[PDB]
């Protein structure tokens, strides 16, 4: 187990990044100025040959505005100043801006880190990129990416964490034209993408916390929790290890179905932790609750085909077998026929670790769940629908255009989307 | 004298292979250093069985440690005993298997093949007269099922007269580590089925079991089951390592356990196994043993052997005993279970007594035995096979990995062809 | 190894001279008064019976301005007087002037002066010439001298540093006829050139360096350093010492392809070093890429003939062999075919030292690349269309045919250029 | 008594003889001054064999060092033992060769020859029964491969009867140090072919491997890798030096050694070479000494010998020893790699042991191969050569120092034909 890097584009992505890193220092210790104060943090961080630690990241934004606050952030010592790339005028929700005319003035810059970081791995497990569904860099320029890593780094391990629209809360008009696009050029390049909806976790902030005031600070102080249990088994030890590759090998029965939701479990504030005993059985069946996943999408309104219970803390196995065992013989909880076992065990010794000003209660035993569900088909028609919507009167295809891309394009776009959503309907039906 | 090299394959192969060799230098009285610090003579007698003498009196095991990713064999290092191996012997890659039997067999452990190799045949060469091989791995994996299968492939190619026991952890009936097992134990099966001559299948529900009921332990972990799988694979060879009335090598098991080569997996039981609440309430002798190890609730295996007939029983019984006493409790299980027994051999148990105890115990014996039971896990594993292949559930990873179809359908028949084979057995010529 | 005389002709080779000669001094630890506050510094300087050391270099130019600069600049002390020799008018931008007429005045002052330096040598490896491809002092004059010292000093090693015309930056409208005047009658008699190109390292200050207002101060003194590294073989032990003369034995395939390009690694700002590890594979990997090159000219758009790699400082020689085993294994990285050996390592003890005041930090490890290259091609073909585009016209032949040249000259040196392309061609090709 | 006299030549030549003489001297006890503090009085029996003895017992060494340019030799004066050796003997140059062989041959060093062999001349008359000369050197290098074919031609003109061995670094297959090594090593062969008994062809990139991986050295320098060099170079003069129960002085290895006058170029090897965290885990023992020998992995010469087969092999083993145990592994080796030695010859290892040890090594070996895998070396540096000078790389240098082309092509047409005999006799009768 060695380096995996991640790559953290866009205002969303970067915005998450800084949270997930303010997470792995933690974890390691490392401090805020970069100094150390053992032989595991090496995946994530370079020693510098002199007590300093830099994170494995390149940073990439077509606007200096998020960019500059790193640079002039607590944690401004601790990036490499050559990784903290930055454009000059921002993608402008645009999809066409952040891959075809702008997009492509950066794309070298971001390349050339890229080659350097993982020259110096011994072990390179694959790549984390961190970004929005929908948006102009987020998307437009995480596409660019995709195809050009394949091509340098052909079957290597190409993790994302995507912010998928949400159903029904929105932040832009064109968004189902620039998450469509970016679905078609990143279907065929990753590998699988974690989903998570920006709804879905308000509403966790609201029931299972008790913040009546949640912010960005929250929702990605969480989502960092979710990279930092599925990345603990390569930075620490511990019965039924899961290294990155498992996760492609396990979740991905299909190569265009590779979009695994986000689950965790517990997220309980530190009042109500009193009053809860926590056990494995208690964490782990509020997992497959439709109360607690990251994505509105209902799950029971479909079935499973694989599961990844990324166990984490003082946790017993025997009562991992015992409460997966009472999951499967549930009859609400239904997994796919052809695939008799679902289920991907992985347990760590490592506890998660309290974030000072956080709104989540220490917790010595924590589950993490990443579950590949046919009910996430539910969320692409929504987005299929909202795009026929506006395409067939053209409402916003002119900036589009206008910008190096061709109309022929959108059309493509939608049917390579309407073939997915066939996939998950074959793939749900057993004789 | 006999003499034996050990290989351990995999997280699950190498975290066995620790607790093992830590009961193993226990009973030689093995400092964690390599020194030796035991005060029995006896136990010097046969040293040379797993440890080879070094300069200094310290005595380092031949075993060759075998693991795709670092972290595994890492963590053995910083354990109690890790300065005991030899550091040559610790062969890492750096690309773990990806749970799938292909990486493991044809593109990255067959890379790292040619490396374990050197290690082994330096071992079988400072070997005065070596007996066989020893491999512990989970067929569930990538790294154990792939490497060990090309492992031992390779290794019967280059020694085909010795011997090769497997100590394979194979997938538990309810609940499963992992989603693709079923292609993984398949495959591997295929290359067992043909390369290795006896083989001790263990699951960790049964483990569970045992220490939920038998034992009476409320957090069992991996450190727990180890170690009564490290129980029966010390038992398995104190013949080797120790005197005895009635002496029975790793060759002698084979030849009275395996009526057919084919049907040469086995289901392995340990005795006496108590908790220290009921260890006062319980009375330790031969006729107590005998009833646990025939117990189905005691089996390493999820498969009840009630289901089935067994083909033939071995009972591997260590420290001071009485053998009229083993002969008299044999004669009742022969007779009292009539019909667990196929009737065309006409005695089934192939018995052994060696002279030293386990660790404290004043008594303990081993269990194995060749049930035709055994057929049902290899049906569950077809079934499932069958339920993900029929329309190509996970084969878009293992056929990138350079493998075809073909081997699929190929590993499919010739497993279904063992359970065949296992069900004809189980009739009666009357 | 012994005495190489340096040679520091025009205001360019003279600017460049006191940034290299501060140089020298600090590593040697000569005081700015030439007082030594051991055996190793005799090659660049003579111990005059006293405690005081007085540089081996003859200062040469036709303006006293610059000279007079260095006469009562800091180092007034430490140059023999003598040495300091000047003109009374500047050769004014003209190849003419600098080589026939006011050239010719002052030519036997300088003879002289070398001779007398030459003879208190035991071993004399050969003659360092600084000077400015482009203008009138320091490529007329430095051409006679080339002339002179050919006859007098044959098989005798010539170095010259040269400061070839930029590709996009000039500061004078008659480059093209100097720089290829000089080209002419310097190809016979010149063993090899290092060229280097101020709009390359303009580049170099601003991206590698974080020098927003460099100057030639800043220019002069890290060319400084290339020298230093070229010679310190000579003035000190290290295994894989470089003697003066394997240069021209192994950069030199043939007679007329002398000019390999200059490269140096590490080249980074006090702050950025915080951030880098700076091993063996990270300098020796940036010296092969575009952008650190000294001339301007891409690297990637030919084939190397040789190199040089003078590592430096605290270096293992395993990690030498191994990075520059990977270097050979690069398939854009190409050597062409008749070379199948083309690297001449060269390690030395001594790491570079600090200069007070200047814009690079302090490294433990250094590595400078010398290496001749049939792209530098791509450089002569530029000027011979900046040459043939004016001398069609005639645009200021005038000039020079008044200060007693002849117009047959100007046909001669392209001719002789033009077949200097051709070379590079048919050394770039192989069956 | 036997005696010898050493030759450095060039910075590799110059600087292995200082770790060499470093070496032999503390074996013998001497103070880096020259006087003797030595325990043993067996070290004196045969000092004559390299020292020269002064009065108040300094014992100077008779080595002529060599270098076109005072750089090298001046660092050897500062060194920790650099004043033991006659200041007379340092005879260096001004104008260092540039790398060419033709400036170190015919221009340069041929004013420096005669100063040389007015020295060579006085030690060579110091001795009362002199055995032969040894030169170190590079063959990629100007003054080494230049001055010390020169010396070698004159000294064999001199001294037809007497040995002369050649420690000569040869360019390593992957990576290069100088550029026209290609010429030089062609040109440079082109006399050693003809005017040296016996060669010890050694490469940095063979070196190199043995730190990082035999020895696990994390930043081997120079420092290391001479004192390997300089380990093999004592280890063949042991038996000159000390006694033994079977001697080999530089004569017998030779006529043993070299079946054809031509195929006189050797690879050489040691042993053990065991890193500090391994040391703890080996056996010191005779069996273990002879595995690595032979082994691929520890051969200091690029060539991979189970490429070819081997003509003639020397061990000389050093220490206390049983040799009993050392023919019954010679026996092994010599059956189990069948098909390693040529059939022609029936018996291919010479054999030597000396009683006393290396350094506070209690028991070692040096060996030495006259493998024909070596043509594969050969191979390489005339396809080096061939495509320099299909058209005149680097022609121009050698010809100005008065060199034709015409002796290009003859250096090549003769290097051509040692390949061919090479392969000729790798061929069998049947
Ligand atoms: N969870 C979470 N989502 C964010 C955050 N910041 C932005 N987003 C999401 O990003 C979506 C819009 O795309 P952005 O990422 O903001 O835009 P971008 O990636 O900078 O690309 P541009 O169009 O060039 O600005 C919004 O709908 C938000 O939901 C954040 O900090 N946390
Ligand atoms: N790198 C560097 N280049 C210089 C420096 N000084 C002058 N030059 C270059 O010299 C070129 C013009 O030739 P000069 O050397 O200035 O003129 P000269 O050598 O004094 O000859 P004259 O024509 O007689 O003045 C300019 O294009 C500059 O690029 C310097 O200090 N550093
Ligand atoms: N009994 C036992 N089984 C284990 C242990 N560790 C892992 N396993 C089993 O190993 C299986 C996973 O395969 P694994 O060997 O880790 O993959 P590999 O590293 O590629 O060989 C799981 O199904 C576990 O049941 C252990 O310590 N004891
Ligand atoms: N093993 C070893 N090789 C060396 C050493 N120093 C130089 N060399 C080799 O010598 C070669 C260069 O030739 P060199 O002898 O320095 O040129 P010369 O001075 O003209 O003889 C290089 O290829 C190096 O590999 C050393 O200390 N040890
Ligand atoms: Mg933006
Ligand atoms: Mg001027």
């Amino acid at each position: 187990m060695r380096e995996c890097l991640s790559i953290h584009i866009g205002q969303a992505g970067v915005q998450m990044g800084n949270a997930c890193w303010e997470l792995y220092c933690l974890e390691h210790g490392i401090q805020r100025d970069g100094i150390v104060s053992d032989s595991s943090f090496g995946t994530f961080f370079s020693e510098t040959g002199s007590g300093k630690h830099v994170p494995r990241a390149v940073f990439v934004d077509l606007e200096q505005t998020v960019i500059g606050e790193v640079r002039t952030g607590p944690y401004r010592s601790l990036f490499h100043p050559e990784q903290l790339i930055t454009g000059k005028e921002d993608a402008a929700n645009n999809y066409a801006r952040g891959h075809y005319t702008i997009g492509k003035e950066i794309v070298d810059t971001v390349m050339d880190r890229v080659r350097k970081m993982a020259d110096q791995c011994s072990g390179l497990q694959g790549f984390l990129i961190f970004h929005s569904f929908g948006g102009g860099t987020g998307s437009g320029f995480t596409s660019l990416l995709m195809e050009r890593l394949s091509v340098d780094y052909g079957k290597k391990s190409k993790l994302e964490f995507s912010v998928y629209p949400a159903p029904q809360i929105s932040t832009a008009v064109v968004e189902p034209y620039n998450s469509i696009l970016t679905t078609h050029t990143t279907l065929e390049h990753s590998d699988c993408a974690f989903m998570v909806d920006n709804e879905a976790i308000y509403d966790i902030c609201n029931r299972n916390l008790d913040i009546e005031r949640p912010t960005y600070t929250n929702l990605n102080r969480l989502i960092g929790q979710i990279v930092s249990s599925i990345t603990a088994s390569l930075r620490f030890d511990g019965a039924l290890n899961v290294d990155l590759t498992e996760f492609q090998t396990n979740l991905v029965p299909y190569p265009r179905i590779h979009f695994p939701l986000v689950t965790y479990s517990p997220i309980i504030s530190a009042e109500k932790a009193y009053h809860e005993q926590l056990s494995v059985p208690e964490i782990t069946n509020a997992c497959f609750e439709y109360s607690n996943q990251m994505v509105k999408c209902d799950p029971r309104r479909g079935k499973y085909m694989a599961c990844c219970l990324l166990y984490r803390g003082d946790v017993v196995p025997k009562d991992v077998n015992a409460a997966i065992a009472a999951i499967k013989t549930r009859r609400t909880i239904q997994f796919v026929d052809w695939c008799p076992t679902g289920f991907k065990v992985g347990i760590n010794y490592q506890p998660p670790t309290v974030v000072p000003g956080g709104d989540l209660a220490k917790v010595q035993r924590a589950v993490c769940m990443l579950s590949n569900t046919t009910a996430i088909a539910e969320a692409w028609a929504r987005l299929d629908h909202k795009f026929d919507l506006m395409y067939s009167k053209r409402a916003f295809v002119h900036w589009y255009v206008g910008e190096g891309m061709e109309e022929g394009e959108f059309s493509e776009a939608r049917e390579d989307m309407a073939a997915l959503e066939k996939d998950y309907e074959e793939v749900g039906t057993e004789s | 004298m006999r003499e034996i090299v050990h290989l351990q394959a995999g997280q699950c192969g190498n975290q066995i292979g620790a607790k093992f060799w830590e009961v193993i230098s226990d009973e030689h009285g093995i400092d964690p250093t390599g020194t030796y610090h035991g005060d029995s003579d006896l136990q010097l007698e046969r040293i040379n069985v797993y440890y080879n003498e070094a300069t200094g009196g310290k005595y380092v095991p031949r075993a060759v440690l075998v693991d795709l990713e670092p972290g595994t064999m890492d963590s053995v290092r910083s354990g109690p005993f890790g300065q005991i191996f030899r550091p040559d012997n610790f062969v890492f890659g750096q690309s773990g298997a990806g749970n799938n039997w292909a990486k493991g067999h044809y593109t990255e452990g067959a890379e790292l093949v040619d490396s374990v190799l050197d290690v082994v045949r330096k071992e079988a060469e400072s070997c005065d007269c070596l007996q066989g091989f020893q491999l512990t791995h989970s067929l569930g994996g990538g790294t154990g099922s792939g490497m060990g299968t090309l492992l031992i492939s390779k290794i019967r190619e280059e020694y085909p007269d010795r011997i090769m026991n497997t100590f394979s952890v194979v997938p538990s009936p309810k609940v499963s580590d992992t989603v693709v097992e079923p292609y993984n134990a398949t495959l591997s099966v295929h290359q067992l089925v043909e390369n290795t001559d006896e083989t001790y299948c263990i699951d960790n529900e049964a483990l569970y079991d045992i220490c939920f009921r038998t034992l009476k332990l409320t957090t069992p972990t991996y450190g727990d089951l180890n170690h009564l799988v490290s129980a029966t694979m010390s038992g398995v060879t104190t013949c080797l390592r120790f005197p005895g009335q009635l002496n029975a090598d790793l060759r002698k098991l084979a030849v009275n356990m395996v009526p057919f080569p084919r049907l040469h997996f086995f289901m392995p039981g340990f005795a006496p196994l108590t908790s220290r609440g009921s260890q006062q309430y319980r009375a330790l002798t031969v006729p107590e043993l005998t009833q646990q190890m025939f117990d189905a609730k005691n089996m390493m295996a999820a498969c009840d052997p009630r289901h089935g007939r067994y083909l033939t029983v071995a009972a591997v019984f260590r420290g001071r005993m009485s053998m009229k006493e083993v002969d008299e409790q044999m004669l009742n299980v022969q007779n009292k279970n009539s019909s667990y027994f196929v009737e065309w051999i006409p005695n089934n148990v192939k018995t052994a007594v060696c002279d030293i105890p386990p660790r404290g115990l004043k008594m303990s014996a081993t269990f194995i035995g060749n049930s035709t039971a055994i057929q049902e896990l290899f049906k569950r594993i077809s079934e499932q096979f069958t339920a993900m292949f029929r329309r190509k559930a996970f084969l878009h990873w293992y056929t990138g990995e350079g493998m075809d179809e073909m081997e699929f359908t190929e590993a499919e028949s010739n497993m279904n062809d063992l359970v065949s084979e296992y069900q004809q057995y189980q009739d009666a010529t009357a």
